[PDB]
RNA sequence: GUGAACAGCCUCUAGUUGAUAGAAUAAUGUAGAUAAGGGAAGUCGGCAAAAUAGAUCCGUAACUUCGGGAUAAGGAUUGGC
RNA sequence: GUGAUUUAUGGAUUAACGAGAUUCCCACUGUCCCUAUCUA
RNA sequence: GCGUUGGAUUGUUCACCCACUAAUAGGGAUACCCUACUGAUGAAUGUUACCGCAAUAGUAAUUGAACUUAGUACGAGAGGAACAGUUCAUUCGGAUAAUUGGUUUUUGCGGCUGUCUGAUCA
RNA sequence: UGUACAACGGGGUAUUGUAAGCAGUAGAGUAGCCUUGUUGUUACGAUCUGCUGAGAUUAAGCCUUUGUUGUCUGAUUUGU
């Protein structure tokens, strides 16, 4: 594909990405109970 | 040239080759199409038959 | 290909538009167009205007740095096509972009709340400096 | 020295219809079942397009590279009847029309020409000769099924599903390329009130002809109507006059998609993987979106925006390489042209302003 | 063309007209070119003949050492000051004119380059790629 | 547009760049090189009386010592103060 | 040792690229350089058509070893990806951000050694000799500065351009550490790094190269299994 | 007011609002302008267009009937609080 | 007669000046490659 | 059938060089007024309209270079085309505004000097 | 007398480049009522910082419209 609305993968494109998608998904599951995004 | 014989002879003999089979095969590919658009509008007015 | 981003302006410069320019010492400046190639050429300073985006993330408002906008640096090392990262990669990129919106939608919230109160405090000069329309209404 | 102009288009006058007029096709060939010879729609603005290249030996082999096209509307279209021509020793001679028993209010409103004060009384004889049993019709039918060496079909457009708003259907006639005349008509009989996609006729890896009318631009004189030098007669001395809106015809044409208006992410190469129709950010410039089907076809054709043009399906069996490549795009520019675009999508807007006052 | 061009050459802008002054980008310490002569020329009446990336002339040096002032020799574009388009999608320029000198076959005169040498020119002389410090 | 812009930044009266001055700042051996650049007759100031910051070359003494008290050295010193804008903020103002 | 033209040019080093471990190609014109090149040495290591931003040049442009390769800013993603899919991961491959992109016009190197421009960036110098472990030298060759272009190398011996001293030979020699010769090829073209390419069990030479030209590079690189 | 000014620009006192009008923007004309890249190659011919031009600091050769040439050349500077 | 100066169809010379005549150097630029646009 | 150049030199055509390209062959032939040429409407054909025919007239494409064949046969070698397959390019013509660059009364948006409406604003 | 047509308005695109109105413990500085500071605070003050990618413009030969408000029967000529 190589290619998204913006910004072309190959910038993306690593090992361990579902990794850092849990890691920001913690993050998310912080904040989103946290009434930050009131 | 474009007109002359020798460059005309020898494209006649390539037009008989692989262009003129790939055309008379992609008559066909299209003619499925043009042929089953007559269906699609068929079923559609057996849609408005019922 | 790229999306190469405007030397000038850091916006996107998609294949087919803008400009190349390619100094002596051996550096493209990609550019987005030609308002910012002739400000470049005029030697017009990004961080003092206000258009632009150097200004922008160096002046407090939205935030440079966070891992959201840094996970896509560059990679000079090639990872051999397979196809079942990719095939999470896509959702990843998708959902990257939606958190990042709620994070700058929730930063702009944080430069921007505490603005009803000084509305309502510059209503309220105005409505004690000017009694009178309120003896006519 | 050269001469400052042709020779062949030397009667720069106006035509005498913005439909350019159909004068050639390919011969026939009576073994194959029909297949329509042209097609018709309306040019809408331009886009830029790179292209992944599979051109053994050049240059430019398994290489990106940019390239601009059109786009034209090509909405389906449908049959209303059909005519028979006859060899003579003078030409040809037009010697049956035959129309289709139930006529749209396009077409009726294109044969008149003053609609709203008309009474609207187009065919309504016909109607009633299409009787129980329609045997003046099949009179004059198998008349043609007998004579008519070559036969044509007539079609309009459905002008309403553009975002054009002309009300109007621009009339042609097709010529058939099959054979088997009989099976011709039979075959246009039953699409009698029915209509034809253009991958119907059309498809990938293919040349075309486009004949059309061009733009205007007045009576300018030789300095800019031929490229002459600025400080009994002849009619070959470069003398001023109209320029624009002659017919012309253009050939050798790649085309590179045959679009859907159905199908969805029509600007989706493989590549993108994006959601998003080719119609680009603000509308087309000075024409509007691009809801049904389309052509996107490399180099320029003749006309201008919101103009129509017709089709064929390049007239005779070619031999050049380009004529045979296999298209493969990478990537559609769907910016806007009301501009220096720079964004394909809104929401890509969104993603890189920000929110902003108005937002909330 | 003439010899040693390997490859053809894509159309591009042409910016370099006759007397058109340019740098020389050698080892030799010749500093300058003016340009006399197109090789590969367009024939047409009043016109100014063009050079522009990846030609080849034959020109003369104002300004370097003077055994080879007053002597007429060729040479091959390196720098255009014209902007001009990659198929590879991109418009792009540099932003001097500048000539190396060579022999009339393709031969790089000088071992040396300094500074940028546009794609085109690279790809087309192979004495150029490899006399050349750099590329774009 | 205009004559302004053409009479003045045009593609044959550019200035040597921001981002080399302030690498030569940082150098220390860069500005004893450039100010013992030797003689040369193709310059009106004949090879010598180069301001660094201001990279223009004088003719004598007095153009350096009016041009130091003046508003245009200003403008270099101040800018050459902060961050000399390379590519880098460029690509990191959109998440580069 | 072989013989062998691109299309029309006896220059090789400048359309493609050698290693111990596998070859690279340009894509100009008709196969029959692969052709040329496979007839010799076959499916023992991969041989890849490539390109690098849709130019022919990768003999001058690029720079590596069997250990690690090395490619300027100017090259793409997609042949940064090909690269490693053609490739086996055994070798390392990564993409350099520099000032100047002639990489091959200024490395001439070996699977141990290599040397570079005196002004070259320390960073790049550190990253080289971290890909590919080996000992750089940023040096110059009687006074002529491009490195990757007047010199070729290999483990068995190497060459450089003929008007070198004899001073300036056996102190480069000292530094490269294999025998040197002050050579030609193609009867007299002063560019050897593109007349001709070499590795340990090979050597590639324009057609004009003569006779005396073949004896001493086939003497000097050990190649046949009787030197 | 401006600024060296009785140059030019704007304004108050005072006086005209006269010059056949209207609708349309096709060329070419007439006056006025801008144009990349090169920079007099064009042309009999740097014809015309265009370039610096104002004020201060330094500085201004040969030649001379020593009186000048000289706004010589040429470099820097010019806003507001 | 002749036209300042040094030294009489008048001889060698000459600073300044001339809407006096000719060649060339700088920059300048649509004179030109190559023409395009806009305004009354 | 299609093409035949850029410069250097004289009021002068006399005279004769440099370089490119495939070549840079030789010759001849005030003006609104009526005509010719370039373009534009137009009643009459019982009407008005649509689609078409095509008597006739004009006619445009050109050249070079290149991968392969092929370092082929031939030649002792130096040297070396070829036919076919394939791609580019030149000069000409016709279109087109995606993109780039040029253009500004969008006088659309900012900014500026002097001045006028007391000052800001506009 | 409607899949109607238009005049406005909204939305989309783009254009420029961050408005009037204010507020500040930014603001070289100079005076200043004297609570004689030890950021004394008060005066002026080019500008800077924030409400502000804000403001204005947008078809006259751009896109889009379930909005509102109006128009929707004037003259003439024609016959085998
Ligand atoms: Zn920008």
């Amino acid at each position: 594909p190589e290619i998204l609305d913006g910004k072309n993968v190959y910038d993306f494109l690593d090992p361990e990405i579902a990794a850092k998608l849990q890691a920001l998904e913690e993050e998310e599951e912080k904040l989103e109970n946290e009434g930050f995004y009131n | 040239s474009l007109r002359a014989s020798s460059h005309l002879n020898a494209k006649s003999v390539k037009r008989r080759g692989v262009f003129q089979k790939a055309v008379d095969a992609r008559e066909q590919r299209i003619s499925d199409k043009l042929k089953e658009d007559l269906l699609k509008q068929k079923l559609e007015d057996l849609k408005k038959k019922e | 290909m790229r999306i190469y981003q405007c030397h000038f302006c850091s916006s996107p410069c998609y294949p087919g538009h803008g400009i190349m320019f390619v100094r002596n010492d051996a550096k493209e400046f990609r550019f987005c167009r030609s308002k910012c190639h002739k400000a470049f050429k005029q030697r017009r300073n990004p961080r003092k205007l206000k258009w632009t985006k150097a200004f922008r993330k160096a002046a407090g408002k939205e935030l440079a740095v966070d891992s959201t906008l840094t996970f896509a640096q560059r990679r000079n090392v090639p990872v051999r096509y397979n196809r079942e990262l990719v095939a999470t990669t896509l959702k990843a990129m998708a959902r990257i972009e939606e958190i990042r919106q709620k994070r700058e939608r929730a930063f702009y919230k944080n430069r921007m709340r505490g603005n009803k109160e000084k509305d309502f405090l510059r209503d309220k000069k105005l409505v004690e400096s000017n009694p009178e329309l309120l003896r006519i209404r | 020295a050269p001469r400052h102009g042709h020779l062949g288009f030397l009667p720069r006058k106006r035509a005498a219809s913005i439909r350019a007029r159909v004068k050639a096709f390919p011969k026939d060939d009576r073994s194959k079942p029909v297949a329509l010879t042209s097609f018709l729609g309306y040019k809408a603005g331009m886009t830029t397009i790179v292209r992944d290249l599979d051109r053994p030996g050049s240059k430019f082999h398994k290489r990106e590279v940019v390239e601009a096209v059109t786009v034209v509307d090509t909405p389906p279209v449908v049959v209303v009847g059909v005519v028979g021509y006859v060899e003579t020793p003078r030409g040809l001679r037009s010697l049956t029309t035959v129309w289709a028993e139930h006529l749209s209010d396009e077409v009726k409103r294109r044969f008149y020409k003053n609609w709203y004060k008309s009474k609207k009384k187009a065919f309504t004889k016909y109607s009633a000769k299409y009787a129980q049993d329609g045997a003046g019709i099949e009179r004059e039918l198998a008349r043609i099924k007998k004579y008519a060496s070559v036969v044509r079909v007539l079609v309009h457009t459905q002008i309403r599903k553009t975002p054009l708003a002309q009300k109007k259907a621009h009339l042609a006639e097709i010529q058939l390329n099959g054979g088997s005349i009989s099976e011709k008509v039979d075959w246009a009989r039953e699409h009698f009130e029915k209509t034809v996609a253009v991958d119907s006729v059309f498809e990938q890896n293919e040349m075309i002809d486009a004949i059309a009318v061009t733009k205007g631009h007045g009576f300018e004189g030789v300095t800019h109507r031929w490229g002459t030098k600025k400080l009994h007669v002849m009619w070959s001395v470069a003398r001023a006059g109209q320029r624009g809106y002659h017919s012309r015809t253009s050939i050798n044409h790649k085309i590179y998609r045959v679009g859907k208006g159905d199908d969805e992410a029509n600007g989706a190469t493989s590549f993108d993987r994006t959601k998003k129709t080719i119609t680009p950010m603000g509308g087309f410039v000075h024409y509007g979106e691009i809801k049904n089907d389309f052509i996107m076809v490399k180099g320029c054709i003749p006309g201008n925006r919101k103009r129509i043009v017709t089709l064929r399906k390049s007239l005779y069996t070619n031999t050049s390489r380009k004529a045979l490549e296999e298209v493969s795009l990478k990537w559609i520019d769907t910016a806007s042209k009301f501009g220096k675009g720079r964004f394909q999508t809104p929401a890509e807007k969104h993603a890189f302003m920000g929110t902003l006052k108005k937002d909330l | 063309s003439g010899n040693g061009a390997q490859g053809t050459k894509f159309r591009i802008s042409l910016g370099l007209p006759v007397g058109a002054i340019m740098n020389c980008a050698d080892n030799s310490g010749a500093r300058n070119l003016y340009i006399i002569a197109v090789k590969g020329s367009g024939s047409r009446l009043n016109r100014l003949p063009a050079a522009s990336l990846g030609d080849m002339v034959m020109a003369t040096v104002k300004k370097g050492k003077p055994e080879l002032r007053k002597k007429v020799m060729p040479a091959i574009v390196v720098r255009q000051a014209k902007s001009w388009r990659r198929r590879d999608g991109v418009f792009l320029y540099f932003e001097d004119n500048a000539g190396v000198i060579a022999n009339p076959k393709g031969e790089m005169k000088g071992s040396a380059i300094t500074g940028p040498v546009g794609k085109e020119c690279a790809d087309l002389w192979p004495r150029v790629a490899s006399n050349s410090g750099v590329v774009v | 547009m205009g004559r302004y812009s053409v009479k003045r930044y045009k593609t044959k009266r550019r200035t040597r760049d921001l981002d080399l001055i302030y690498n030569d700042l940082s150098t220390k051996e860069s500005v004893q090189k450039l100010l013992n650049q030797p003689l040369d007759e193709t310059k009106p100031g004949l090879g010598q009386h180069y301001c660094i910051h201001c990279a223009k070359y004088m003719e004598t003494a007095i153009a350096l010592k009016t041009h130091l008290k003046g508003k245009v050295h200003k403008r270099r010193v101040k800018e050459l103060r902060g961050v000399p804008y390379t590519q880098e903020v460029s690509d990191a103002a959109a998440g580069y | 040792a072989t013989r062998t033209q691109f299309e029309n040019s006896n220059e090789i080093g400048v359309f493609s690229k050698l290693t111990n471990t596998y070859c690279l190609v340009a894509v100009g014109g008709s196969e029959n350089f692969y052709s040329a090149f496979e007839a010799e040495l076959g499916d023992a290591i991969p041989i890849v058509h490539t390109t690098i931003a849709g130019t022919r040049i990768i003999g001058r442009m690029t720079a590596g070893n069997r250990r690690g390769l090395l490619v300027p800013t100017q090259t793409t993603d997609q042949e940064l990806q090909h690269l490693r899919n053609s490739l086996p991961d055994s070798v390392k491959i990564q993409r350099v951000e520099e000032r100047l992109s002639a990489l091959g016009n200024v490395i001439c190197c070996n699977d141990y050694v290599a040397l570079v421009h005196p002004d070259i960036d320390r960073e790049t110098e550190e990253l080289i000799s971290d890909v590919l472990g080996v000992e750089v030298f940023r040096q110059t060759i009687s006074g002529n500065i491009l490195v990757g272009s007047y010199c070729s190398l290999s483990n068995q011996g190497g060459l450089v351009h003929p008007q070198t001293s004899v001073q300036d030979q056996e102190e480069l020699s000292s530094l490269l550490q294999v025998p040197l010769v002050a050579g030609t090829v193609n009867r007299g073209s002063s560019v050897v790094g593109a007349g001709m390419v070499v590795n340990d069990y090979l050597a590639v030479t324009g057609l004009d190269t003569t006779a005396p030209e073949l004896s001493v590079i086939e003497s000097i690189f050990r190649l046949q299994d009787a030197q």
